[PDB]
């Protein structure tokens, strides 16, 4: 039936995000030379997306396909698990970006600057306090609001200011910073710089599709949870469009290996020698 | 200039060329022999065992 | 008139390439034709020595052959027990630009050089625990290639000059000179027992030199570019150069001929370093393609290859006892083979 | 290279004293030092350990809890904190140095010592007390241990000191047959792996002293009764 | 841990030594590199004079960035047997003398040098800075003599302007790798002051590009 292939294609999806963080975590943990900022950076990603491989989409599929697996425990656990893991994505490519323009702006401080491991440590677990704080205690505080048997959403989707205020802090800011720190760094070598026409070129493309894929892959889901919870009823019931916004937020897991940690020049000597 | 070079290349040259030269076959003889002799005391060639040699992993 | 000198050094060329020829019986791969081969040699990292931060461009195994001394970019000399992965010694050198050095035989001083023209040497075994500049030896003109120890008190030098030198190291000044090369020489190495020593210069041509009276007893010319190293047969009757048409060539002092020339097809970059073996059976030769080539000396086919680099292979050595073999590549990384 | 010591004196029972050593024309900042006291009359007795840069500190059981150790790298200081000083705590105090690498001399060089008064282990036997003999002759010092000094790595752990009539002790061979600089060749060390002998072949007018062994297999560091020799 | 307490003092020595190259090596990847190569003493002289043997090292410090200047000038010797020991550079500096031109002539040597470093195997991707020097007594020739007598296919006024611009265009088309590497020309002269600030701008506009090629963009 098409749960047998529903379901070899979440097992499909689980694999792929898992080998492709893995793949990311032992490459920089082989080599000794991977030791930046950005480095780290890339790692925490990498490690928050290998547990979104890990413990989101395989308690998920029972739980719609077959029948159900959860009580009143584990569902809890398993929606503020996903939501960490997700926010803490975010967070990371903000991250990112924001150390990308720190690069780009004032490239004499950058150099000389002097981190340590004390402060990307702080670093990384503020983005994860931050990742948690916004969604966890919320949840927690909401999940006795729900009636009996409700289905596993949080009990907030029928809470327009409270919804509105999430979205706003997960996405709308995330997604406005990423804009910006992707703008600075195109018009200051506009500013800078046919060898400049095409140089330019090569940087409005790639600049643009890290900011693209972040904005369609997290765009819709935001939207229709917001526009839902204005009905009388208990949100509504699901249709087929509402099924695939849920999915494209996680497929964000699956892209992100792709783009920032297999670009970086650094690392592609790191998957040669491994590999190789 | 010039001269002093030349001079000192032929005389050179001349002090080479009053080398005594065995033959090809004595020397590969005694290089085959001096490898043929000493062929136990080779631990690269024949591996010791793993308890002699002083680096285990 | 110059070309009457010319032409009868020509004469005198000729005459010395006939009698060459003339004593040319039998090669030596008919010789060693009816003999068992080696077969395959299968050789393991048993050590990784890391720590430098930059390219590695020269080592030296101790007298022990447990201690190793170690050169690179970074800037630091490097001595490591091999036994362990301990760091014995970290010397920080005055100039940066560092392209050999060498451990003396007793294991009191360790000698480096480069492009500063001066080679600094540096006394170990000394009070207070400290490594200081024990001496300073300038007088060269050109980059100094390779310096090897007679003992605790003589010294040898190459430079890029075309020049050559015997340094006494308590007063630095040059004891002997020996010139002759018309081209940069690049390596030496030392007779057993440290009377005559060959140089090999990028005239594609090496030199042996009597150290004593200090001139030149023979030149070998086989080669068709630089060469960048060389080292006698443990009997000391025979050397092999290595140069950058990717060939080795072994040369022999009473032959006065070239013996045997190992190559293939498959490899075309040049050579950077080679080192006999104990008892003289094989001949390990590092390569520009991050790989490390292992010959039978007798014959000329190929025992097997060392390919645990991941950058060009720039040094290789032997340890007295034959039971390991280090490498140093560019990138910042010491193997130990055995 | 010299090491100077300021403190000791005379101190009431249940006080606290401190010791300072201080040393000049060396690398202090990369030598291990030790502080080994001697009773006025007994032979020597370790105290405590410091490694470079004070990553390991090591106590003896004896005055483990109220003695404290320490170390200033820029002003090359040594300090020593006593605590509740009881009436066994007499004695004159050394402040040793010791490199530890491949090929090193640990002990190689002993401090002046400063006198303070009052108001599970590998045991090393000395048999003999007192030898007479005279110069000219070869001499043998026999130290008997208690359990197998030799290891693994082949290194036999087993050092020699001799201390003079008013004298420091000084370092004659700091492993098993290792002699040390300075001192002539006519000395000479052997051992079986619990039986050890220290053979003199031409005794002289400054051969007269006190020979000790000493063990550095594992902590705390054991040493041995005096062997006297006399003319 | 089946080791003695001599082997634990060791490996701590160890160690201990392990952190000190790590710092050492951190500090020494915080500087900036330049490898000066001039041609025949053309006003190499006179710009290390304005940034306050073998080979030479000029130490310095711009706006909080450590500048490490290395002259190998004074080698004589052959240069491939070790001018890869200066690959990774971070840029190199190239010293052209303008008033030479009546000076075999010495401008096609310099042309010919800077065709050599520029597309050599090893700097493929350091970007190199020009320093087009000596102006006022170009001037002063080129008022008295034409430049024709280097550039036979030369059709321009004799003045400063439409001549030097020319050299510039020659020296520049001798790039035959445009698509990782630039030339930042500067026309300097004794009395110049401001290179310094031209070297500074030259290496922090070098050095965002090499981050922003790193990453993977531009
Ligand atoms: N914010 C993560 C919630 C989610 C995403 N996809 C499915 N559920």
């Amino acid at each position: 039936s098409t749960r047998i292939t529903l379901a070899f294609l979440m097992s499909l999806l689980a694999f792929a995000i898992m080998l492709g963080n893995a793949v990311v975590i032992l490459a920089f943990v082989v080599d000794k030379n991977l030791r930046h900022r950005s480095n780290y950076f890339f790692l925490n990603l990498a490690i928050s997306d290998f547990f979104v491989g890990v413990i989101s989409i395989p308690l998920y599929i029972p739980h719609t396909l077959f029948e159900w697996d959860f009580g009143k425990e584990i569902c809890v656990f398993w929606l503020t698990t996903d939501y960490l893991l997700c926010t803490a994505s975010v967070y990371n490519i903000v991250l990112i970006s924001y150390d990308r323009y720190q690069s780009v702006s004032n490239a004499v401080s950058y150099r000389t600057q002097h981190t340590g491991i004390l402060k990307i440590v702080t670093l990384m677990v503020a983005v994860w306090v931050l990742a948690f704080l916004v969604n966890g205690p919320m949840i927690l505080v909401s999940e006795s609001w729900k009636d009996e048997g409700s289905e596993c959403e949080p009990g907030f989707f029928s809470e327009w200011y409270i919804l509105a205020i999430t979205s706003f802090l997960e996405f709308l800011v995330p997604v406005i910073l990423v804009a910006y720190f992707n703008m600075y760094i195109y018009w200051s070598l506009w500013k800078r710089g046919h060898l400049e026409l095409l140089r330019a070129r090569k940087l409005a493309k790639s600049l643009a599709i890290l900011l693209g894929v972040f904005a369609v892959c997290w765009a819709p889901y935001s939207l229709f949870t917001i526009v839902l919870s204005f009905y009388p009823s208990a949100t509504r019931p699901k249709s087929v469009w509402y099924r695939i916004a849920f999915w494209l937020q996680w497929f964000n897991s699956f892209v992100n290996p792709f783009l920032y940690p297999l670009c970086h020049k650094r690392f592609q000597k790191a998957f040669l020698k491994i590999f190789c | 200039a010039s001269i002093a070079q030349a001079r000192k290349l032929v005389e050179q040259l001349k002090m080479e060329a009053n080398i005594d030269r065995i033959k090809v076959s004595k020397a590969a003889a005694d290089l085959m022999a001096y490898c043929e002799a000493h062929a136990k005391e080779d631990p690269l060639l024949t591996p010791v065992p793993a308890s002699e040699n002083p680096f285990r992993e | 008139e110059l070309d009457q000198l010319r032409q009868e050094a020509e004469q005198l060329k000729n005459q010395i390439r006939d009698a060459r020829k003339a004593c040319a019986d039998a090669t030596l791969s008919q010789i060693t034709n009816n003999i068992d081969p080696v077969g395959r040699i299968q050789m393991r990292t048993r050590r990784t020595l890391r720590g430098h931060l930059a390219k590695i461009y020269a080592m030296h195994w101790g007298t022990d052959s447990r201690l190793l001394v170690s050169a690179s970019q970074d800037g630091k000399l490097i001595i490591w027990d091999s036994y362990t992965t301990n760091k014995v010694h970290a010397i920080p050198l005055r100039s940066s630009w560092v392209m050999t050095c060498a451990y003396a035989p007793s294991g009191n001083y360790v000698a480096c050089g480069g492009l500063d023209n001066i080679c600094s040497i540096y006394n170990l075994k000394t009070r207070e625990g400290n490594v200081r500049v024990s001496r300073e030896l300038a007088g060269h003109t050109g980059y100094l290639s390779c310096c090897r120890f007679l003992d605790d008190n003589q010294i040898v030098t190459s430079s890029g000059d075309t020049t050559c030198a015997l340094w006494d190291i308590e007063t630095g000044q040059q004891t002997t000179t020996f010139t002759g090369h018309t081209g940069d020489v690049m390596s030496l190495s030392l007779a057993p027992d440290t009377r005559l020593f060959v140089s090999g210069a990028c005239d594609a041509s090496a030199k042996l030199w009597d150290v004593r009276e200090g001139m030149c007893r023979q030149t070998f010319t086989g080669h068709e570019s630089d060469i960048n190293a060389i080292c006698f047969f443990p009997n000391g009757n025979a050397f092999a150069t290595g140069s950058d048409d990717a060939t080795c060539r072994l040369f022999d002092l009473r032959a006065d001929q070239e013996l045997m020339t190992y190559s293939h097809d498959n490899i075309i970059c040049g050579i950077t370093s080679v080192s006999f073996s104990k008892s003289g059976r094989l001949l390990l030769a590092g390569y520009d393609d991050f790989n490390c080539n292992v010959w039978d000396a007798l014959k000329a086919d190929r025992a097997g290859v060392l390919a645990g680099h991941d950058n060009r292979v720039s040094c290789l050595g032997v340890t007295d006892d034959g039971m390991a073999v280090a490498t140093g590549s560019w990138d910042s990384f010491l193997k130990i083979w055995n | 290279v010299q090491l100077v010591e300021s403190g000791g004196g005379l101190v009431q029972p249940g006080g606290s004293r401190k010791l300072s050593c201080s040393a000049s024309g060396f690398a202090f900042s990369s030598f291990g030092m030790h502080w080994v006291r001697q009773a006025p009359e007994k032979g020597l007795e370790w105290v405590a350990y410091i490694s470079s840069g004070s990553g390991t500190i090591y106590y003896a059981d004896t005055v483990k809890g109220r003695f404290t150790i320490s170390r200033d790298d820029p002003k090359n200081t040594l300090f020593l904190q006593m605590t509740s000083l009881r009436s066994e705590d007499t004695a004159m105090y050394y402040c040793v140095r010791s490199i530890y690498y491949y090929g090193s001399s640990p002990f190689d060089f002993w401090g002046q010592g400063t006198t303070l008064t009052v108001s599970s282990d590998i045991v090393m036997t000395q048999a003999t007390s007192s030898v007479p003999v005279t110069p000219g002759e070869s001499v043998s010092i026999s130290c008997r241990s208690s359990k197998s000094l030799l290891h693994s790595n082949g290194n036999t752990y087993l050092y020699w000191f001799l201390q003079r009539p008013g004298q420091s002790p000084q370092l004659l061979i700091y492993r098993m047959s290792n002699l040390a600089s300075g001192v002539p060749d006519r000395f000479s060390g052997s051992g079986s792996g619990t039986a050890f002998t220290l053979t003199i072949s031409r005794l002289e007018a400054e051969d007269v002293g006190v020979y000790y062994c000493m063990q550095h297999l594992e902590y705390p560091l054991t040493f041995g009764a005096g062997t006297k020799l006399e003319l | 841990c089946t080791l003695s307490a001599e082997d634990k003092a060791a490996v701590e020595r160890s160690k201990m030594i392990d952190r000190n190259l790590r710092e050492d090596g951190e500090k020494a990847a915080r500087e900036v590199k330049l490898l000066l190569l001039g041609a025949g003493e053309s006003g190499k002289s006179t710009i290390v004079k304005q940034m306050k043997t073998g080979i030479v090292e000029t130490h310095f410090t711009f706006k909080d960035l450590h500048f490490k200047m290395f002259d190998v000038g004074g080698q004589r010797s052959e240069r491939k047997k070790w001018i890869h020991c200066f690959e990774g550079v971070t840029a190199i500096i190239f010293c052209v003398a303008l008033s030479d031109y009546d000076l075999m002539n010495r401008m096609h040597e310099s042309m010919k040098l800077f065709d050599s470093i520029c597309n050599n195997k090893w700097f493929t991707d350091t970007s190199i800075i020009l320093f087009l020097n000596k102006k006022d007594l170009f001037e002063e020739k080129i008022k008295k003599s034409p430049l024709t007598i280097c550039y036979p296919e030369y059709a321009g006024s004799n003045t400063y302007e439409e001549a030097a611009a020319y050299i510039q265009c020659q020296f520049e088309d001798l790039n035959k790798r445009k698509d990782t590497k630039e030339i930042y020309t500067h026309f300097t002269c004794a009395t110049d002051t401001k290179n310094v600030q031209f070297v500074f701008d030259a290496v922090t506009d070098v050095i965002i590009k090499n981050n922003l090629k790193d990453c993977g963009l531009f």
